[PDB]
């Protein structure tokens, strides 16, 4: 159960440092009013 | 203690309650590792105590333990992906006003 | 002209939101909500170390919108408060120009063209030095002269 408990919380705390990273790449293009986003970073979205 | 002669091999009978026994043996200050795998007796009940000492909470698990590792690895790999992630992030961040 | 909107929290105008590109954006250190009912309903993105929220302006004013340019180059620019003048990469004007409590004013080229938002100032000599936000082409930056205080 512990080792369960443990694997499911790192798995959900990375899931939360790729969303967090996510949204600070994103936040200074959708702030920009041309609508422009290189094609990598929107295959990474 | 045993009797030995020339170059020869001697049998010796232990005990014990790991699943995979790596153990080492000193004969006249020599040092031997062995290593085995032991299997589950089929008889349940005994009438005499227990030779062998229990297993505690360091040397535990059996040689397909490595499960538990690999499980480990990749768990932390994933983590530390992330964590490379919100690193570069983050020195984006802070590099750029 | 039409980059107008007001921002109530005591019943008064505390700052400016506008129509730009395809978007509408208000400094988000601004109290209140737009008087527009249509534009104050959407939902806005928010950011702090850019001190602004944002979000998509609505099909029917695709008459309303105007036009926005990255290219800034030395010399004068037009704002309701007079004129600035932007040199050495820094917007400034001259010492007590701006007054606090215009903050979300946008700053025009002679073209009409959006170039800036201002969000504060701070006085050195005889000039004052203008924080603001501006856009290189792909990302929203912030320029702060040492320090200034909000508006």
């Amino acid at each position: 159960s512990v080792a369960s408990f443990v694997l499911l919380s790192m798995v959900g705390v990375a899931v939360g440092m790729c969303m967090c990273a996510r949204r600070r790449c994103i936040t200074p293009y959708e702030l920009t009013p041309g609508a422009t986003v290189p094609f990598l970073l929107s295959l990474i979205c | 203690e045993i009797e030995v002669e020339g170059n020869s091999q001697l049998q010796i009978s232990f005990s014990t309650a790991l699943a995979s026994a790596e153990f080492r043996v000193q004969v006249c200050s020599t040092q031997v590792h062995c290593a085995a795998e032991c299997h589950p007796p089929k008889d349940h009940i005994v009438n005499y105590p227990a030779s062998h000492t229990t297993l505690g909470v360091q040397d535990i698990s059996a040689t397909a333990m490595s499960w538990v590792q690999k499980i480990t690895g990749g768990v932390g790999l994933v983590v530390a992906v992330a964590a490379l992630i919100l690193i570069v992030v983050l020195c984006v961040s802070f590099s750029r006003h | 002209n039409d980059c107008i909107f007001e921002v109530k929290h005591e019943g008064k105008v505390t700052g400016y939101a506008c129509l730009v590109g395809d978007k509408v954006m208000k400094p988000a250190h601004v109290k209140g909500t737009i008087d527009n009912a249509d534009l104050a309903k959407l939902a806005f993105k928010r950011s702090s170390k850019y001190d602004l929220e944002c979000a998509q302006i609505p099909v029917h004013m695709k008459s309303d919108a105007s036009k926005f340019t990255h290219e800034k180059p030395e010399g004068y620019y037009n704002w309701h408060h007079g004129a600035v003048q932007y040199s050495g990469g820094r917007f400034t004007i001259p010492t007590g120009a701006g007054k606090p409590g215009d903050s979300g004013r946008p700053i025009f080229d002679n073209k009409g063209r959006v170039v800036a938002i201002v969000l504060g100032g701070a006085n050195e000599g005889a000039r004052t030095a203008l924080s603001v936000v501006t856009w290189n082409k792909d990302i929203v930056t912030k320029i702060t002269p040492e320090g200034a205080e909000e508006w």
